[PDB]
């Protein structure tokens, strides 16, 4: 939408949780589990491929 | 709100004009400009409680902390009407110490 403006990635993930109706404390208080789940999900794609 | 469906930027409004066998759309959009960098933090710890912005981000100009809206820089001081509380400050990665100002009790002298 213009020039790239940097933001830390967990804070971008919190904006995106807001965009679906969940408060952002739910992301910050679960950060490690959410990242573990994303990593297992990405590791399952290359296994199916 | 569909990205790039009505031009580049944040769609404000669009005007139609007729062409021969066709149509022309003049899209008016909003484009952000002249950014500055800041230090930032996800929450703020005060009295053993974690505070999150209601809307906006916590930013630091070098020595002080403010809340701003995310798309236009307009800094304000962090109060209990700017933020909400959840939990204690032991679980959030990158939490920062600052004071969150209450209006009522300095009204009550
Ligand atoms: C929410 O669901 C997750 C499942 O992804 C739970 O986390 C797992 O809990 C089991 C316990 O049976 C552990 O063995 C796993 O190692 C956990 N997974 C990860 C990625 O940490 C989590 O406990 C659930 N939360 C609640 C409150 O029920
Ligand atoms: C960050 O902004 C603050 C403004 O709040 C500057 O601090 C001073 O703060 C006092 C009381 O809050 C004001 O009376 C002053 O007018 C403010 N400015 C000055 C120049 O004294 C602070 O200087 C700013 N810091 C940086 C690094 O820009
Ligand atoms: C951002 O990354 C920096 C590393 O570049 C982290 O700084 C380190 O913090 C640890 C404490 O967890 C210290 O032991 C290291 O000495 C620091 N390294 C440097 C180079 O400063 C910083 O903590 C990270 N920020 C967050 C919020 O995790
Ligand atoms: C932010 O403020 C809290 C509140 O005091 C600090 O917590 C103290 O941390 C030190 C060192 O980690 C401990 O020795 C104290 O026992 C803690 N106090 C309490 C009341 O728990 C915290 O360290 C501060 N954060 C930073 C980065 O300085
Ligand atoms: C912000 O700082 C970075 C270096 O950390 C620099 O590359 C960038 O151009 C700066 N942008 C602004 C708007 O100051």
């Amino acid at each position: 939408a213009g020039a790239a403006l940097q933001i830390p990635f967990a804070m971008q993930m919190a904006y995106r949780f807001n965009g679906i109706g969940v408060t952002q404390n739910v992301l910050y208080e679960n950060q490690k589990l959410i990242a573990n789940q994303f990593n297992s999900a990405i590791g399952k794609i290359q296994d199916s491929l | 709100k569909r990205v790039d469906f009505c031009g580049k930027g944040y769609h404000l409004m669009s005007f139609p004009q007729s062409a021969p066998h066709g149509v022309v759309f003049l899209h008016v959009t909003y484009v952000p400009a002249q950014e500055k960098n800041f230090t930032t933090a996800p929450a703020i710890c005060h009295d053993g409680k974690a505070h999150f912005p209601r809307e906006g981000v916590f930013v630091s100009n070098g020595t002080h902390w403010f809340v701003t809206q995310r798309n236009f820089y307009e800094p304000q001081i962090i109060t209990t009407d700017n933020t909400f509380v959840s939990g204690n400050c032991d679980v959030v990665i990158g939490i920062v110490n600052n004071t969150v100002y209450d209006p009522l009790q300095p009204e009550l002298d």
